[PDB]
């Protein structure tokens, strides 16, 4: 994350909320804690970001035959 | 108990007509029968003020908000005497005048945290004053929610100056005999971009009347005049007290604010600018970072910043560059607050700014800054 | 064990909190008789302390 913050988030590049929505999903799906903290910290509106389709996508990322995955399958 | 208020204060009306629509925003049909280039003072009529009183916001609130409408051409001395004596407001140990536009309904989370944690706690600790725009928009709203969040987590005297005309529900404030009971429809359903509601977190309201139906920048003259008079005032008890430091906090802004800071610096008032605020405020911070940069390769850097740190309109114009040059002519007064990845601590910055602004060997001039150093724990 | 006793102390108090006020020999008559802004302010106060603790 230090490389990304030092290079991409040095302030020279003008970012946008939609420019980070895809990356935010990737960090959440790939278990990147420092990145989601960094991405949200850079003025990202979480309330408008989260959608029921996105939430369903997040729960669909249960790792293989995990215990949680079994509960959704039963549910 | 407010008999002198209509007498020692005045209100401004449009009077003449200077075009269907004139410059005052009040159209031809609704106009006095007394009806080139409009003049705020030559084309206005002075009448006794008829909007003073104590506002009581509907619902949650302190049931006390002293709001007064006063003409622009008024001495700040009378206003300060009214606030300190009649309204019972204690003489402030510090006055912070938050300035800026802060374009956008929302601001950065770190910026909001610095406002709520840094400014409000520092104001609360020393019993300071926070003078902002008395409107529920821009920086005025942001400081309003910061005060409200701190208050409910525990007061802080934060008042607002707003032009007369841009205030919604101005019909319920009119009572020449006094508006001590007053109900405000701050939650009015209709929304418009020329009239904004008053925040419910401000202890006092100063409605600047200049004979217009509503615009921006009509309170700048009174705002600077009030700040300078307080800076040249003692903390009560007559002359036995010490001076009251006055500091200006700047976040973002536009061309109108750039004149404000230049005028304030001309008025010998310490200024404080925060890095990363946005356009028209980081330009000064970057120019401070260059400091005594050489003219060769740096003279055009001003115009480069004019186009990248500010909007394209007036960027090619060198009038703003002249304003920049005038500002650095007294660069000792103003200082920059480094974000430091969200320091949320600027009492040291304020103390450093105030101590460097005085520049007097006499210990009397440094008494006020000493008390603030005592009031805070640094 | 000291932690366990402290934890189970709440269970004892809750059990006796809802018990009828009379003694078991006389408990029959008791059995026969048997048959906003403040919340938001509190949460903000808690949240402020959380950020202070984290900082
Ligand atoms: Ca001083």
């Amino acid at each position: 994350v230090d490389i990304a913050q030092s290079e991409l988030f040095r302030g020279d590049i003008q970012w946008r909320s939609f420019h980070l929505e895809a990356s935010l999903m990737d960090a959440l799906l790939n278990d990147r804690p420092e990145f989601v903290r960094l991405l949200i910290s850079h003025g990202l509106s979480l309330g408008h970001f989260l959608t029921p389709m996105r939430l369903a996508q997040l729960y669909s990322a249960a790792p293989s035959n995990s215990l949680i995955r079994n509960l959704l399958d039963q549910a | 108990e407010q008999s002198w208020i209509p007498k020692i204060f005045k209100k401004k009306t449009c009077t003449t007509f200077i075009v269907t629509l004139c410059q005052c925003g009040r159209p031809r049909t609704a106009h006095p029968a007394v009806a080139t280039v409009w003049d705020s003072d030559a084309h206005t009529t002075e009448k006794p003020t008829d909007a003073y009183g104590e506002l009581d916001f509907t619902g949650a609130g302190r049931k006390h908000s002293n709001f007064l409408r006063l003409s622009d051409r008024t001495d700040p001395a009378a206003v300060y005497s009214l606030v300190t004596r009649t309204w019972g407001f204690r003489a402030p140990n510090l006055v912070v005048s938050v300035l800026g536009g802060s374009g956008g309904p929302v601001l950065q989370t770190w910026l909001q945290d610095l406002l709520r944690r840094g400014l409000v706690r520092a104001a609360q600790s020393t019993g300071a004053w926070i003078v902002t725009g008395g409107l529920h928009t821009g920086i005025g709203r942001h400081v309003g929610v910061a005060v409200r969040d701190h208050q409910m987590a525990s007061k802080v005297v934060a008042m607002g100056v707003a032009p007369w005309g841009v205030v919604r529900n101005r019909d319920t404030l009119i009572n020449p005999k006094g508006s001590f009971p007053a109900r405000y429809r701050w939650r009015g359903d209709p929304e418009d971009g020329v009239q904004f509601p008053l925040d419910y977190n401000y202890s006092a309201f100063f409605l600047v009347d200049d004979g217009t139906h509503g615009c921006l920048g009509g309170e700048n003259r009174f705002r600077l005049r009030l700040e300078s008079y307080i800076s040249q005032q003692k903390t009560g008890v007559g002359g036995t007290g010490i001076d009251i430091p006055v500091l200006l906090l700047l976040i973002d802004g536009d061309e109108k604010m750039l004149t404000r800071i230049e005028n304030a610096t001309q008025a010998q008032l310490p200024c404080l600018l925060v890095a990363g605020s946005g356009g028209a405020a980081d330009c000064l911070a970057e120019t401070l970072e260059d400091t005594l940069a050489p003219g060769s390769g740096g003279a055009r850097q001003g115009e480069a910043r004019d186009r990248i740190r500010r909007f394209f309109p007036k960027g090619d114009l060198e009038v703003l560059q002249a304003q920049v040059e005038r500002i650095m002519t007294r660069k000792e007064l103003l200082t920059v607050y480094s974000s430091e990845d969200g320091s949320e601590e600027f009492e040291t910055i304020v103390l450093k700014a105030l101590v460097k602004a005085c520049g007097s060997s006499e210990a009397s001039a440094y008494l006020d800054e000493l008390r603030l150093a005592v009031a805070w724990n640094r | 064990s000291d932690l366990y006793w402290k934890a189970q102390r709440y269970r004892l108090i809750r059990e006796f909190h809802s018990r009828p006020a009379l003694a078991p020999p006389f408990i029959v008559i008791s059995h026969l008789r048997l048959l906003k802004e403040a919340e938001r302010k509190l949460l903000t106060w808690e949240s402020v302390h959380k950020e202070n603790f984290l900082l």
